[PDB]
């Protein structure tokens, strides 16, 4: 139990998965709880004129 | 031999449809599509000369 | 035969303690916590005029 | 007489608790309309002749 608490933690929850602009507005939230080690955030290449969301150049 | 129907049970995989102005259930994909990328503001008029409505 | 031991696994049924994937782009299934977390901190549209 | 209960098996026409703050499920059906207002909400005139607030 104690294994697979340690390596649940590891391999983490997806919070959000898609791609936006992330401007003004939009917004996240969850409980502090599920929060043991921290956040990660991933970023790419979009599109402005197109609005599709490139899969390349991640950060 | 029994299954989930002869004891009257839900199946191992099954759907419980989507959720309606009335009723609850799942969202459909349109709706999950819709909400993390839903934003706060939706702005508006909200009064001319003292009136409202 | 003999003594059987029989729950929901033999006549392949969905335990009475049993959870659904989260739906996803393209997926139907259960509302996620942090879905219901972001929508009820957002205020209702104001009406105005 | 085989029943769901009488093998730990989850009822036919089964339902499960609205989502909350940690533990997911279904959505209620007021939250449903909401989001359904939030998207496309058409409420009130948003602006007249160029005017808000
Ligand atoms: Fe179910």
């Amino acid at each position: 139990s104690a294994k697979d608490y340690v390596d649940t933690i590891g391999e983490g929850t997806v919070i959000f998965k898609g791609a936006n602009l992330m401007g003004a507005g939009q917004s996240f939230k969850w409980d502090a709880s599920k929060l043991k080690f921290g956040m990660t955030l991933l970023f790419s290449r979009y599109d402005a004129a197109n609005n599709t969301p490139q899969d390349y150049y991640y950060h | 031999l029994l299954d989930a129907e002869d004891v009257h049970a839900a199946k191992k995989s099954h759907t419980h449809e989507v959720a309606t102005y009335t009723t609850d259930g799942f969202m459909s994909s349109f709706d999950k599509q819709k909400i993390d990328q839903l934003v706060s503001p939706e702005a508006g008029v909200t009064s001319i000369n003292g009136k409202t409505g | 035969a003999g003594r059987v031991l029989l729950d929901a696994e033999d006549v392949h049924a969905a335990k009475k303690s049993h959870t659904h994937e989260v739906a996803t782009y393209t997926t139907d299934g259960f509302m996620s916590s942090f879905d219901k977390q972001k929508i009820d901190q957002l205020v209702s549209p104001e009406a105005g005029v």
